[PDB]
Order: C-alpha cells, then structure tokens, then sequence
C-alpha cells in the first residue's frame, strides 16, 4: 500500500471542465481511449503525443 | 454517455414503453389482443409512398436550448388541446446533422448547445443519421413541401388491424375495431403513451443494421402498433360505445380511412388543422424508414 501509487481515478465531469479545455489550447490530439483489448505498449506512446 | 452494442437503446430497461391498464401495468403486446374487428365493405387499398425531399431547413440561430423531444410527442399524441403549432423552434434538429458539431442531444429529451456537466446523452455518431432524416420534419407546413393528409392513412390501418393474410396482397376490407374498456379509456392511453421517450426508439431505426434490424423490427413491431393506434382514434369518425349486460365496448368507427375531424370531441384525443399537416409529415417520413 502506502496510501499512494496504484491507479489514479477521476470523474468524467471533472476531466472535461479543467483538463479538456486546457489541453485543447495546444495542438495535441485528444487523449486516446483505453482499449477493451490490451495495449500496454502504446498506452504511453499515444499519451506521449 | 450511453452506447449501443447494436442491440440498441431499446434493448434496455432504462426506458421501456408500457401501457397501464387492468389494475396493474402491462406491455403493449398484452393490450392489442383485446382489439377484435369485422368488415363493412369499402376496400382500403395500399397506394405507393412518395419519397421525401432532401432539403433540410435551417435552424435559425437560437440562444438557450429547446426541448426538441417535447414537441415531437406534444403534437402527435398530445392530449390536452394543442393550438396552432405549424410555427415554432421545431428544426433545431438539423444543427446535429453536420459532422463535427458540438451540440449534443441528452437523455430525457433536450438539445444542448454545449455538452454541460452531469448530463447523460446519446452517442454523437448515431444521432447524426437520426437527424439527416428527421430534421427534415422542420418544413412540415411550408407550402409545396407538406405531405398529403389522406393516402398515408391507408398505410396506417393495414398495420395495426391488418392480418398478414391481407398485407401480402396489398388490399384489405375497411374494418370497425372494438375492444373492451373501462372509464376514461381513449383519453387515458394518451396521458399514458405521451411520456414514453420516443427518441429512444427512432434513433435505433436509422442505425441498427440488417443483422440487428430484422431482430429489432420483430420485438418492436408492437411498440409501433401502439403509438399508431392512439394516433388513429384522433381521426376516426365515431367512438360510440356498445353495451352488453354489464360490459362496455369502445367501437371505433372506421380505422384506416381518414376523415378530417375527431370523433372524440370530449370522449377522445383531438387534432387540429395545423396538426393534420404535421401527422402526415411524420407518418410519411417514418414509414420509408420502417418499411
């Protein structure tokens, strides 16, 4: 444990208000959708862009 | 932000179309069994249906947001007297028809300009095809565009009261349909079928593909034969109720033949001149998509 690490969860409405209108100012393609299949390869590669 | 697995939003318990009668709540399928009919000898033959016109009206700039869904039902099955409605914010729909738009269509039956916080809405991709067909309902009273309020009704009666043995030949004998009733009856089904979430149905028609369209049309050919019955008693010439010993029947004059004024007056739901043009524009637009 440590009350830290693990995974970071946030509600969709909090995302659209703060994160979505701010990453939108720059010319970066919108965040990639999590795959139903596994993509532990490009998860950060598409997040890199 | 609900999505469809190609089962469609109708394959869901979120919103389901159920009539209330018999002291408990029942599904449309159970109701229709009560509708028994005979023949009166005036052949109601199936004509052809002319294709709609592609031109889409323009959603004149409008701030705020109108309840696009409200009016769709508030005209068709609206019970309480509805005044002239040929005018109105009835075509904000087309503002969803274009590819990249931000305007979203929520659940409950609203059309937001910008998706706002905490509001569940249909999928932005499958609401596009629904618009490129129904936004065309904006020009319902423009002269040289309006449909014809006579021939479509022939199509309607062959649906809710046509035994297949007949539709396969395209011709049927005019019927007089009577089921058994209770108190308010015809008016009660209207106050009931109004709040049904019609958008939860129509979206499915323009998206779901042959695999899940043949299966969709089989489980929902009854939710259609319900909002088609009420819409019909707003046309019939008479509503006089026959009497048994203790029982009461709601004989309906001539389903499937269209007159111009309601038999209900007081007994059933009523249309208006501005609504006759509207029902013909809906009934015409929807049949091509269905059939």
């Amino acid at each position: 444990d440590d009350l830290d690490e693990g995974i970071r969860m946030t509600t969709y409405d909090q995302y659209l208000s703060h994160i979505r209108e701010r990453l939108h100012i720059t010319n970066v393609p919108d965040p990639i959708y999590i795959t139903g299949a596994s993509t532990p390869d490009q998860i950060a590669a598409s997040v890199q862009a | 932000m609900l999505q469809q697995p190609t089962g469609g939003y109708t394959t869901l318990e979120q919103f389901a179309f159920t009539i209330r009668n018999d002291g408990t709540n029942a599904t449309p399928t159970q109701f229709l069994q009560l509708l028994s009919y005979e023949a009166t000898e005036n052949e109601l033959v199936k004509k052809t249906i002319p294709t709609p016109e592609t031109h889409l009206p323009s959603a004149r700039n409008v701030p705020g947001n109108v309840y696009i869904e409200d009016a769709i039902t508030q005209a068709l099955f609206g019970i309480s007297a509805q005044n002239v409605n040929a005018h109105g914010y009835f075509s904000r729909l087309s503002a969803l028809a274009l590819p990249n738009t931000s305007a979203r269509l929520g659940l409950d039956g609203v059309i937001y300009n910008s998706e706002t916080i905490n509001i569940p809405f249909y999928d932005p991709a499958a609401v596009a095809n629904f618009a490129a067909t129904y936004a065309k309902l904006g020009n319902a009273s423009t002269p040289r565009y309006r449909a014809d309020m006579i021939d479509i009704y022939a199509h309607v009666g062959l649906e809710l009261a046509g035994t297949d043995a007949e539709r396969a030949a395209g011709v049927m004998p005019v019927k007089r349909a009577k089921f058994d009733s209770w108190e308010g009856s015809l008016i009660s089904l209207s106050r009931d079928v109004v709040n049904w979430k019609i958008l939860a149905f129509l979206i499915d028609l323009c998206s779901l593909e042959g695999e899940a369209l043949r299966a969709f049309k089989t489980r929902n050919r009854d939710v259609f034969r319900m909002m088609l019955f009420i819409m019909s008693t707003a046309v019939a010439a008479n509503v006089v109720n026959r009497k048994v010993t203790k029982r009461v029947d709601r004989v309906l004059e001539y389903i499937g033949v269209n007159s111009m004024r309601t038999a209900g007056r007081t007994a059933t739901i009523t249309y208006d001149l501005s609504r006759h043009e509207f029902a013909a524009k809906f009934l015409q637009l929807t049949f091509t998509r269905w059939n």
